[PDB]
């Protein structure tokens, strides 16, 4: 699933997916 | 940034990782 | 949709939909 | 944090704003 076009709220879901535990930090920009 | 790299263009896991915590 | 129990993917999907442009930070810790 | 604010118990726009960038 990450490669491909990841947009909006399927981009914030991949990185839910694969960064686990660990969490994330989203910046659009 | 993120919305540069993986949704106008293709993502890839290595930076999906970059932004994990 | 904020006013409630919260999890996993939910809880994602809420901060996305709150934060807008900003973006947000993730820890699960 | 947040799991504990907004999972086990119930969340609100406040907690969720703290955590925008």
């Amino acid at each position: 699933f990450v490669n491909q076009h990841l947009c909006g709220s399927h981009l914030v879901e991949a990185l839910y997916l694969v960064c686990g535990e660990r969490g994330f930090f989203y910046t659009p920009k | 940034g993120i919305v540069e790299q993986c949704c106008t263009s293709i993502c890839s896991l290595y930076q999906l990782e970059n932004y994990c915590n």
